[PDB]
């Protein structure tokens, strides 16, 4: 399954909480939100705000809002007032390009990583009507190259370019009330650093936490991998890729992990628990001038299928207008060397 | 216009090697190259990236069928840890 | 084009359109072209002070006071006689052609107009062939400048002539090319043994001519020519002198010939490579 | 500074060759090459150019001087070889040539000219200059002007695409710059499917040099064409006249009359529409756009000094009736002036001389004769210590 | 071993470039290749060579968003070396049109790569990769053809002044 | 309700808006201005639209530079100074550059548009030599553009040369500063009290601060003069030195929306103007 | 102006023009010996070449008529041996009718006023019909030569120059 929009690449690709609707910027001012109509693509909405590119956006799949993050240093809140979306303007306090952008599942405040070794993280506070921006400067050396939530709506993952995956503790403590405590510490203010990763090679391009957010992965430039534990006490356990070069990888259970790089083809993997053993997977796909049917890299993975447990269906968008759609169950046949727990 | 600032600002052995491989014939490079483990073929490749670097009168020829066997042993990811190693040897 | 121009094509299209202005009964017109050719030669057509019908050739040089040492006077006022006039200020020779005295045949004097520089050296070389035809050696070898930098080396010996330009190569590209050249000159005689043989040398003169001031430097090669008397004897002395009084000539131009053979060949080849770097690049 | 310089100057359809100091070139030649049908060596020399171009049948003539811009350089550049080592005879070594190129030329286009003469012939000295430029300097010997001046207006009337030009302070302005595809050619198809017409016996296949020669020796503007037929019908005798043509086949002379193909060739300048429904717009206005376009400060210098340039201007009081038909133009439009309004009305006058015939190349013989051709030339060590850069600009 | 030397160059280049959009960590709002201005030292990747011989050489400088790749050419004598030097100083004005290269070289090094990451979007990165291979497939033979070129025409330009006497 | 009558560029509209709503220029030849506006300190504007008191302002439009010291209610106005240097001057530099270059311009007829190539492809750069390591050494810098008679010309390192040159007095003709220099002048010329807060207060308005990389210049070349006259030479003292300088997002049309937050308006204005009391 | 005046009245698409004729008596009629179809010959080698001829008046829709009644007239000289064989052949084309305002066949009828009634076509008939006789008279003494049965050839040289490219039949 393959539908191609456009020439362009395409930044990121997020949906709607029932996973129809998709809404991707291909290489420009505007990011186009896209809808299923049958096997019909239909260019819904366009936003034309922006001065500078767009970099990476998230839907948010229950207020029905949308987040920007860009190269203008600018940020905006996306919000749908009837047919026209309408803009929010959020000040950040940094002066240069963001990276990425996802929301925290309370959907009261959002994560942007950017180049001036600082993560500006803005909720949403009600008397003024104001996002507003509070930041996690130590120890960020470089630029953070990826985020993702912890599901307790408090930590928050970080990657950048200094090798090291510092994973955070981000309790706003006036927008939201003291949480239950967490298997990597106690006391959970904001900016507290919690723990480095023992990584001094390859960039982190990407970082997940699992869906109990105790477990946590990222996948690094060298071709590695690599994954740690809450409740195993910061135990980074280490594997190598014998492929090429990757940027996107997700969980689909809490111990079991795709993903896909510069060939856009997948090959599984699994956290053996047991043993100690992250072991990389086969593949598990089968078999211009390109085997695989998205011609450039991947650019990003994400779950159509129930969030990341159940876990089905899946796509692939890159740096080409193309989306391979792919489900598991789909994948389960004809694969003779895969492997799922 | 004349000082560099850039830096300034507040914030961010060799010879056993040759020795060996161009002693080592041509025809030993599978026996010698898929002995080692998942690290050895990184060390190993780093090694490649030495003699084709700083050659000599019998170095580079031979080592481009040492580099041919662990091409596929080491696959095409096993290159980039010589690239992104900020601290190597 | 392969061989040169011996023939003068910027007064042979000139003069030849003048008789027949004449020969017409026109009248004739102010006419005077100032314009140059090889080897720093200079000339000058135009009316004498004031009359149409009278038509001056006119050529300044430089060597006429190292070349008239060589019985010049004998030669050229033989062949063109009252046609040659006392020298314009200025000027080396002066020729006059009156248009009320036109020959019969006029495709002589038009041709010979064209020879006007190569009247020059064949002067020097008529002295030198009685010299070898006659054995009378002992004599001091002709050093004649025809450039700035440029000289004329000439020999007689018991059964041949030899003679010697002193070539000047003046940027650095052309030296390496141009030593390519001097290889099938002194392979000349793989298959035409009845040639005059050629020696080569580069930034070093000839032993012959080592007691003489002449010059060591990268610019420079010293290219001989062995002249037996089956080639200088009476029958085809003016055969020899055409081909050659212009060898350093004719030698500057098939280096720039082979220079810009390179350029229509590898101008040819950067399309190439800028047709594969489209395909790469999408149809759409 | 004691030999003179080349201004090889390769127009549209004829090259003007010369050197230095001259009146006149020493040649006239076709801008055309026989070329055989790669070619190595023996089989890539056989290069003939011009007049033995036209004549041989065994060989195709290119004519890669095309719309002024270059069809094509590998076959340019072996015109450029031949037109020094065998016609100029020049030293390749000891003269500061002058190139030229018409306006609108890409400064790609100049350093793939200026590569090929640093780099295959080893000149010591090289100026590309626009043709519009040295057009104008070579009115500057005429007796219509006293004091020099280098801007103005020029019509050049070339052989592909005629062009109009505003010029200014010695460099052209390519915001207003037009084609009209009236040329020299265009007058030749018509008037010989004129004589295809009335005269009879004149063989197809070389009755386009047969209609060229009549219009260069008869051809004559004429001034108003409502009183001109008349002049046939009442004097058959001072407008009739006979031409003598000479059969290249059968070997034989041919009379053939001299009748209506005389005014109406040059008239077509003054009315497209006689030949081409594509332009009803006549040049008694489409110069004086081309003048409505540039700032309000530039106009009134640009009345005074209007240029005829090319081959295509040298017919009898050409200059003389399109200065009443410019003035036609320009009062009409004060004319809407003072009825809705004071300014004072404007003089406009149109150049003519001698050598407009080929007055591109007489520019030539005003420059290279200079010791300042000699201050402002790129040497031979500037394209080698700088690189291209240099010479991909013009200098003044 | 002259098909093995582009092999193994052909199977460095394709993990060579594998990249990506980065904005400026020195500069705001800027995107300027990161292994020319080298002003961040963390990102350039190690540079690494590959050769067959004491000449032929070919340097790879990594980064995040560009590559500059720079290639030895086989010289064997003076009289290919004006072909080499022109060969090159030909294309290196044209770098405008023929648009991934650089206009210098590297010093010690004949012609310089550019690869940016624009350059491996509009184009089909998995075929740079194979163009880049073809340049050095056919310069050894370019100017192998025109060394036989030049020593053909100088004998039928001797030959025929020779028996002219 | 707020009027705003400019000298190169004129606006007009209305109380708590977001832009000016209507856009026009003035065409004695303000007094005629009144005609077609009726019908549908700049700097204390400047800093309360960021929402200061105390700060340094980047004033740099088209006509002419200023750069103003300002306190909390009042201005600094020996302080403030006024430049010579315009945006203008940057194009009839540019135009000269891409002349030798090798396309023809004319200063009078080809003028706005080499403005929309300033607007779209020039900017500055942080220093000059590893800059100029781009024209000579590499393709990079060229990119196109298409004039509107339809020709495609391409520019290279004529884009960073926008502001160079005429820092120089030799290109200018006029002794001066650069762009820091005069910045750098002023405080050192201003009190000691409110010196680091200075520092941490620099303000870039006008649309001819849309260059990219500007307050990448300003930091570098201040790191210098800092270094220079008042530290004289020490290290790690210029690195507890305090260096933040602002651009809004919507600066361009922000002098007319930052007096919309002061602007406590009333139930009549009519009963104070000379012609309407 | 020099084809329109209000002394005289616009009857059809044009205004009916003061002839002089063949005969005198009771016409439209002018006091100059030239007429309209004489200056329809006199400025008519001026007039040959356009493609769009202005309308300053609607005399030109009887001066343009005229152009493409001589546009026939050089179809039929072309094939003329003697001055009785090219009358004939003009009394033929004389009489022979083609359409002529608002009518189907007849070509540029977007120009033309049409008269709608049963009266003033036939009268414009009347009026055409004096077109077709007082022309082709004038034509004898002008196409050919005063040595009878010359036919100039300064008339020949228009045979395939039209107004435009229209067919007259088909
Ligand atoms: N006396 C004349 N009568 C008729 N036609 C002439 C006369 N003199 C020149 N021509 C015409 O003018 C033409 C030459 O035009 P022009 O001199 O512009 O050519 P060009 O120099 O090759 O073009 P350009 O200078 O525009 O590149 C010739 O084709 C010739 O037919
Ligand atoms: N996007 C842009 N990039 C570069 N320069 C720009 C841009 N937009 C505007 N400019 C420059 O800014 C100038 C106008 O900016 P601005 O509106 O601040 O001045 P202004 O208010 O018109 O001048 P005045 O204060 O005299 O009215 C123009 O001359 C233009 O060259």
């Amino acid at each position: 399954a393959y539908h191609s929009f456009l020439v362009e690449p395409i930044s990121c690709h997020a949906w709607n909480k029932d996973r129809t609707q998709i809404a991707i910027c291909p290489n420009n001012h505007e990011v186009h939100i896209y809808e299923k109509s049958g096997a019909k693509w239909t260019k819904v909405h366009e936003l034309k705000e922006h001065n500078g590119q767009v970099t990476g956006i998230d839907w948010a799949p229950e207020s029905n809002r949308i987040v920007t993050c860009g190269t203008d240093r600018n940020a905006y809140v996306w919000t749908l007032k009837g047919r026209t979306w309408k803009p929010t303007l959020v000040i950040l306090r940094i002066n240069r390009a963001a990276r990425c952008v996802r929301w925290a599942p309370n959907e009261n405040k959002f994560a942007v990583g950017s180049g001036s070794r600082v993560i500006s993280i803005c909720y949403f506070e009600q008397e003024n009507d104001w996002w507003v921006c509070k930041h996690i400067k130590k120890p960020i050396r470089s630029t953070v190259l990826s985020l993702d939530w912890h599901p307790n709506n408090v930590l928050l993952a970080a990657g950048s370019c200094d090798f090291k995956c510092r994973i955070f503790s981000a309790y706003i403590k006036e927008v939201e009330e003291r949480p239950a405590p967490t298997p990597w510490g106690s006391k959970m203010p904001f900016g507290e650093l919690m723990f480095e990763s023992s990584s001094s090679c390859g960039w982190v391009h990407g970082v997940c936490f699992s869906a109990s957010g105790s477990r946590v992965a990222w996948v690094s430039h060298d071709s590695t991998v690599c994954l740690a534990d809450a409740d195993k006490k910061m135990a980074v356990a280490t594997l190598a890729s014998e492929t090429l070069p990757l940027l996107a990888l997700t969980f689909i259970t809490d111990n079991s992990l795709v993903a896909a790089g510069h060939d856009c083809f997948p090959v599984l993997f699994t956290y053996d628990a047991a043993a100690g053993m992250l072991s990389f997977g086969g593949r598990l796909d089968v078999p211009a001038g390109l085997d695989s049917l998205h011609k450039n890299s991947v650019s990003q993975i994400s779950v159509l299928s129930g969030g990341k447990a159940k876990c089905s269906q899946f796509c692939t968008t890159g740096m080409d207008g193309g989306m391979s759609i792919w489900d598991v169950k789909s994948l389960e046949s004809a694969l003779k060397d895969l492997k799922i727990k | 216009r004349r000082v560099d600032i850039d830096e300034f600002d507040e914030n961010k052995a060799q010879g056993v090697v040759l020795k060996v491989l161009t002693n080592f014939k041509s025809s030993e490079i599978e026996q010698a190259v898929q002995s080692l483990d998942r690290n050895g073929v990184d060390l190993l490749m780093k090694y490649i990236y030495k003699g084709f670097e700083k050659p000599t009168e019998n170095s580079s020829a031979v080592l481009l069928q040492w580099h041919e066997k662990a091409l596929a042993v080491g696959g095409l990811g096993s290159i980039i840890r010589v690239l992104t190693a900020r601290k190597t040897v | 084009m392969i061989l040169l121009e011996v023939n003068n094509r910027i007064i042979e299209e000139t003069l030849a359109l003048k008789f027949e202005n004449a020969a017409a009964g026109n009248k004739p017109e102010a006419v005077e072209v100032t314009f140059a050719d090889f080897d720093g030669v200079l000339y000058h057509i135009s009316n004498p002070n004031g009359d149409k019908t009278k038509v001056m050739v006119s050529i300044s040089l430089k060597f006429y006071k190292e070349l008239q040492a060589h019985g010049a006077d004998e030669l050229l006022k033989r062949v063109y006689g009252s046609f040659l006039v006392n020298p314009e200020s200025g000027y080396n020779v002066s020729l006059l052609y009156d248009l009320e005295n036109l020959p019969a045949s006029k495709d002589s004097i038009v041709h010979q107009a064209g020879m006007l520089k190569r009247n020059c050296f064949a002067s020097v070389f008529e002295k030198y062939f009685q010299f070898q035809e006659e054995g009378k050696e002992g004599e001091n070898r002709a050093v004649i400048h025809y450039r700035d930098d440029e000289t004329m080396y000439v020999e007689s010996k018991k059964d041949r002539v030899t003679v010697v330009f002193s070539t000047v190569f003046k940027d650095d590209d052309d030296v390496v090319i141009g030593k390519v050249f001097m290889q099938e000159f002194k392979e000349g005689r793989r298959a035409s043994h009845t040639a005059p043989q050629v020696l080569f040398s580069h930034r070093e003169p000839p032993l012959e001519l080592k007691d003489t001031d002449a010059a060591v430097g990268d610019n420079i090669g010293y290219i001989t020519f062995v002249l037996f008397p089956r080639h200088t004897n009476a029958s085809a002395r003016d055969n020899t002198i055409n081909l050659i009084h212009t060898f350093r000539d004719y030698l500057h131009y098939h280096i720039k010939c082979s220079k810009a053979y390179i350029h229509t060949r590898m101008r040819a080849k950067t399309s190439d490579f800028l047709k594969v770097l489209n395909r790469a690049r999408p149809d759409a | 500074g004691r030999l003179p310089a080349c201004v090889v100057d390769c127009g549209t359809g004829y090259t003007k060759l010369g050197y230095a100091g001259n009146t006149e070139p020493q040649f006239i030649i076709p801008s055309c090459i026989a070329i055989k049908e790669v070619m190595k060596g023996v089989d890539d020399l056989d290069f003939f150019i011009g007049d033995e171009a036209i004549e041989k049948p065994t060989y195709a003539t290119k004519w890669p001087i095309r719309h002024g811009i270059v069809e094509d350089w590998d076959l340019m550049e072996r015109f450029m070889e031949q037109v020094i080592f065998k016609y100029l005879r020049a030293e390749p070594e000891d003269h500061y040539f002058l190139l030229t190129e018409p306006p609108l030329n890409t400064p790609e286009n100049r350093e793939y000219t200026a590569e090929i003469m640093f780099e295959s012939f080893n000149v010591p000295g090289l100026y590309i200059a626009v043709q519009a430029v040295l057009a104008l300097a070579a009115s500057w010997t005429s007796r219509q002007v006293g004091e020099r001046t280098l801007t103005g207006t020029v019509i050049d009337s070339g052989d592909g695409v005629t062009h109009v030009i505003p010029v200014a302070e010695g460099y052209v302005i390519g915001s207003c710059i037009k084609h009209i595809p009236i040329a020299g050619r265009d007058i030749t198809y018509f008037i010989q499917q004129l004589l295809r017409d009335r005269e009879v016996g004149i063989p197809p296949e070389q009755s386009l040099e047969t209609a060229k020669a009549v219009k260069e020796r008869y051809s004559y503007v004429c001034p108003d064409l409502v009183k001109e037929f008349n002049k046939y019908d009442t004097d058959g005798s001072k407008w009739i006249k006979q031409y003598t043509g000479i059969n290249a086949i059968s070997k034989k002379e041919f009379s053939i009359d001299v009748g209506y193909e005389r005014f109406l060739g040059p008239e077509i300048f003054f009315h497209p529409e006689f030949a081409n429904p594509d332009f009803t717009q006549p040049i008694s206005e489409v110069v004086d756009e081309v003048i409505q376009n540039c700032p309000i400060d530039v106009r009134r210098p640009l009345y005074k000094n209007i240029v005829l340039s090319g081959g295509s201007t040298m017919f009898r009081d050409f200059g003389r009736r399109l200065q009443r038909d410019l003035k036609r133009t320009v009062d009409a439009r004060l004319k809407l002036s003072e009825e809705l309004s004071k300014p004072k009305p404007i003089d406009v006058q149109v150049i003519t001389h001698h050598m407009q015939r080929y007055a591109v190349w007489f520019g030539g013989s005003m420059l290279a004769s200079t010791p300042e051709f000699y201050q402002v030339c790129h040497t031979k060590k500037d394209y080698e210590e700088i690189g291209p850069s240099i010479c991909r600009h013009n200098p003044v | 071993t002259l098909r093995p030397y582009l092999s193994a160059v052909r199977a460095t280049l394709q993990a060579a470039l594998c990249l990506e959009n980065f904005s400026s960590q020195v500069v705001e709002r800027h995107n300027k290749p990161e292994v020319e201005v080298r002003s961040s030292k963390e990102l350039l990747l190690q540079p690494v060579t590959i050769s067959r011989n004491e000449k032929e050489k070919v340097l790879i400088e990594g980064s995040i968003n560009s590559v500059r790749v720079s290639i030895a050419v086989k010289q064997a004598d003076e009289i290919e070396k004006i072909l080499c030097h022109k060969f090159m100083r030909f294309m290196m004005m044209r770098a405008e049109n023929f648009f991934i290269l650089r206009r210098k070289p590297v010093e010690g090094y004949d012609i310089s790569f550019l690869i940016t990451n624009f350059h491996t979007e509009q184009m089909y990165k998995h075929k740079l990769v194979d163009f880049v291979i073809h340049f050095m497939e056919e310069i050894d033979k370019e100017i192998s053809e025109m060394k036989l070129s030049v020593n053909a025409r100088a004998r039928i330009v001797a030959e025929e002044f020779l028996k002219n006497f | 309700v707020v009027c705003d009558n400019g000298t190169g560029f004129v606006k007009c509209g209305y109380a708590g808006s977001n832009f000016p709503e209507h856009i026009f220029p003035a065409i004695d030849d303000m007094k005629h201005l009144w005609d077609y506006t009726f019908g549908p300190i700049q700097a204390v504007l400047t800093l309360y639209a960021q929402g200061l008191l105390t700060g340094v302002v980047v004033d740099s439009g088209d006509g002419v530079t200023h750069i103003c010291p300002v306190y909390e209610g009042f201005s600094l106005p020996h302080l403030t100074r006024r430049l010579d240097i315009a945006g203008r001057d940057i194009t009839r530099y540019l135009i000269k550059l891409l002349l030798l270059r090798g396309y023809a311009f004319n200063h009078s007829a080809d003028f706005e548009t080499v403005r929309m190539i300033k607007e779209k492809l020039c900017y500055v750069g942080y220093n000059i030599e590893q800059e100029q390591k781009l024209a000579l050494e590499t393709t990079v810098l060229v990119e196109s553009y298409t004039l509107p008679d339809g020709r495609i010309i391409k520019v290279g390192g004529e884009r960073f040369e926008a502001p160079e040159a005429l820092f120089q007095p030799h290109l200018i003709n006029v002794e001066g500063v650069g762009v820091a220099e005069l910045l750098f002048n002023t405080i050192q010329a201003a009190d000691i009290d409110t010196r680091s807060e200075f520092y941490k207060h620099i303000v870039l308005s006008g649309g001819s601060t849309m260059y990219p990389g500007l307050p990448s210049r300003l930091e570098r070349e201040l790191k210098q003069l800092y270094l220079e006259r008042v530290l004289k030479g020490d290290v790690e003292k210029l690195s507890k030195f305090k260096i933040r300088i602002e651009d809004p997002p919507r600066r361009k049309h922000m002098v007319f929306l930052g007096g919309a937050v002061l602007a406590d308006i009333m139930k009549d204005k009519d009963n104070f103007w000379m012609t309407r009391q | 102006s020099s084809l329109m005046d209000p002394d005289t009245k616009l009857i059809g698409n044009m205004a009916l023009l003061p002839i002089r004729s063949q005969f005198k008596g009771p016409a439209p009629r002018e006091t100059k010996d030239t007429d309209i179809v004489d200056e329809a010959i006199y400025y008519f080698k001026a007039n040959v070449f356009f493609k769009n001829y202005e309308i300053k008046n609607e005399a030109d829709r009887t001066l343009i008529y005229i152009t493409l009644y001589i546009s026939e007239c050089l179809k039929k000289l072309q094939k003329c041996n003697s001055k009785s064989q090219g009358e004939k052949e003009m009394y033929t084309l004389g009489i022979t009718n083609f359409p002529i305002p608002g009518e189907p066949g007849f070509p540029l009828n977007a120009i033309y006023a049409k008269p709608a009634n049963k009266q003033e076509d036939e009268v414009m008939r009347a009026y055409l019909q004096q077109l077709r006789q007082e022309t082709g008279l004038r034509l004898c003494e002008k196409v050919f030569d005063p040595q009878n049965d010359k036919p100039s050839k300064w008339w020949t040289c228009f045979v395939k120059r039209q107004f435009m490219n229209k067919s007259l039949s088909g």
